[PDB]
């Protein structure tokens, strides 16, 4: 999806857009022998905020065969938790410390 | 029934290295 | 004459016993110890203290070793390509000093 | 001895240069733990003999 | 009886893992576990590929 | 919270830094005794290290906990680093460097925005001196603030190769590296360093003052040289080998020039532009510090 | 916001009342020690992912 900046700048106010983001972190390097780009691409719409509220993880691969990926992301601890129900039933993280 | 002897030896596989387009790490 | 006779008589007297003239193979040939500082293949080392024999070194045959060896192949088909670009006036062309 | 000139000459021109071929990675518990000690993670699918 | 509730087995919940893939990467070793372990670690492996 | 010790985090066991020689453990200083200089006939002045901006990166928040150590020894020492000017991790640096922040440095390099008690993490006093200099490390890749990618590894060649009398006089010859080696020396110690908790380094050399900070200098200065030595692979314009006496001898010529390569070799690591961006701002921060 | 309130109010009125549904009870030597650690004797065959 595509977005002018005519349109940006024009748009009814209370109108929700449909804005994309590229994570180019899963990009693959070039070949050596890639011809030069003698351009450079460009980019106009950035957010004010964080946009990845929702992204438990990022990058499923390895950076050579034991290195992170820059901006890879493991799952939060509390996703696997499961810990117990309180003495009334509630749901419980376990406890952090033994204490 | 007869007594029997028989052979055998390992086996080559020294394929040509296959051409993969996937990768595994970025 | 049995000079390339790695193991002879796989099977059982009684259960237990070995046959006479049975032969076990060779410890050298379950070895595959490292390679060496530059390369070269290696036996494990003997005694603790000991360095490992190169394994081209001696007379023993070794069946196991390691082999270094790329991950995928090195033909990617990105074949290198230039831009050629020729003189613009052959008489202008400095032939001169070597 | 021609056999071993041709046999010393066929290594000599031996240019083969290896390429990690299919290959599995067992989890420990699949297999008995004599096989496991000697196993080093991923192996050829075609393991020769030992 | 009135039927109060809604029983069922299995349940969904509010929230569900979304999972996009980059297809060229894949590892070249495969992975062997049991059919056991699969069967309990399988639609997570599957999903989180 | 571990308390800083009045020596600094790198006193610490938990924090040493070591590397494999040919496979087994050695301290940084005698793997350097291994290393051997030939002069050429270039030399190398010291230019004066020009003054790192006073601006910082956004301290925007971001989702997520940033593993800076990780991000940063990548930068400097991995093999194929990638997105190392990537700013949202800075930012975060950034926002260790505030008086009163919520972010914590976790011992593992992570930073987390949570008060995470479970997390053992470096004292918040020493982090924020730690990031407020670090954090321009965000900048590495804006044309207002590239660092010289020349000049500076004069610097770098006199940290490592330089004798006494040339570190005092601030110029050495030109020097082509070597030592008796092993196949992959260079990758492998390579790796050695990318693996070390040079958080806790960095956060001394900050943190650290007046006699502390000289007696961190000297306890700590092969570590650093180690890290030199780890960029000067990776910027020297050829390295080859040797054979001498069933030896092979590594040689990497030459020390203190950066040659701008780019393109990837057997050798040693790679710097692409970006690596070398970073690499010249990491440089410049780092000897402002060390130099002082 | 509509989405908000229907998800609120969705919620609000979920009467579900979990039943158990078809279960294995894995022999632990079928499991690799990570996924036995984890297990506890019985578990749905609809493990969900985690």
């Amino acid at each position: 999806q595509h977005v002018d900046a005519e349109s940006i700048m024009t748009a009814p106010k209370g109108k929700l857009f449909h804005l994309q983001f590229m994570d180019g972190l899963l990009r693959p390097e070039p070949s050596a022998f890639d011809p030069p780009a003698s351009g450079e691409d460009m980019r106009l719409i950035y957010p004010l905020q964080p946009i990845s509220v929702a992204r438990s993880m990022r990058a499923i691969v390895n950076h050579n065969e034991v290195d992170r990926p820059r901006g890879a992301v493991a799952p939060s601890s509390y996703e696997m938790d499961t810990g117990t129900l309180s003495r009334n039933g509630d749901l419980l993280y376990s406890p952090v410390a033994n204490g | 029934k007869i007594a029997t002897a028989s052979s055998a030896r390992q086996a080559d596989v020294e394929k040509p290295a296959d051409v993969t387009f996937t990768i595994e790490n970025v | 004459i049995s000079v390339a006779r790695s193991m002879r008589a796989i099977v059982n007297h009684n259960e237990v016993d070995r046959p006479r003239g049975a032969v076990a193979p060779s410890s050298y040939e379950m070895d595959t110890g490292t390679l060496s500082r530059n390369g070269d293949l290696l036996y494990s080392p003997v005694a603790n203290g000991q360095v490992g024999i190169p394994k081209l070194e001696v007379d023993h045959i070794s069946f196991s070793n390691v082999v270094s060896m790329m991950t995928a192949n090195i033909r990617t088909g990105d074949d290198m390509a230039v831009e050629r670009v020729n003189p613009d006036d052959v008489r202008a062309i400095n032939i001169r000093n070597a | 001895v021609s056999g071993l000139l041709m046999v010393l000459f066929k290594v000599m021109t031996d240019n083969r240069l290896v390429i990690v071929g299919e290959t599995t990675t067992p989890m420990s518990n699949t297999l008995s733990t004599v096989v496991n000690n000697v196993l080093r993670t991923t192996y050829h699918n075609n393991v020769g003999v030992n | 009886l009135s039927d109060d509730f809604k029983q069922i087995s299995d349940p969904k919940g509010y929230l569900t893992y979304s999972v996009k893939y980059e297809d060229q990467f894949t590892k070249k070793d495969k992975l062997r576990a049991s059919e056991a372990d699969d069967r309990i670690v399988g639609p997570t492996v599957n999903l989180f590929k | 919270m571990l308390q800083q010790p009045t020596g600094g985090y790198t006193t610490l066991e938990q924090f040493a830094f070591t590397i494999r020689n040919d496979g087994t453990n050695a301290t940084p200083t005698q793997f350097l005794q291994l290393l051997s200089y030939e002069a050429t006939e270039n030399e190398l002045v010291k230019k004066t290290i020009p003054t790192p901006e006073t601006h910082l990166p956004s301290a925007r928040n971001v989702p997520g906990n940033v593993y800076i150590e990780d991000a940063i020894t990548q930068a400097l020492f991995g093999i194929s680093a990638q997105n190392v000017n990537a700013h949202g991790y800075f930012s975060r640096l950034s926002a260790l460097a505030l008086p009163n922040t919520s972010a914590r440095l976790g011992l593992d390099g992570v930073i987390y925005n949570s008060e995470t008690i479970n997390i053992p993490f470096y004292d918040p006093a020493a982090v924020a001196n730690f990031a407020a200099t670090y954090a321009k490390l965000g900048n590495a890749s804006t044309p207002r603030y590239r660092a010289d990618m020349i000049d500076i590894y004069a610097h770098v060649g006199l940290e490592l190769a330089g004798t006494d009398a040339e570190r005092a006089a601030g110029v050495m010859p030109v020097k082509r590296a070597k030592f008796d080696s092993w196949e992959g020396s260079l990758i492998s110690l390579s790796r050695d360093v990318v693996n070390w908790k040079i958080l806790a380094f960095l956060i001394d050399l900050c943190s650290l003052e007046g006699e502390a900070l000289r007696a961190f200098k000297t306890r700590n200065r092969d570590v650093f040289r180690m890290m030199l030595f780890i960029m000067s692979t990776a910027v020297a314009a050829n390295v080859v080998n040797r054979k001498v006496t069933k030896r092979v001898d590594r040689v990497l010529e030459y020390i203190g020039v950066n040659s701008m390569r780019t393109a990837g070799r057997t050798a040693t690591i790679t710097y692409d532009l970006s690596r070398h961006e970073f690499a010249a701002k990491f440089l410049q921060l780092t000897f402002t510090r060390w130099n002082a």
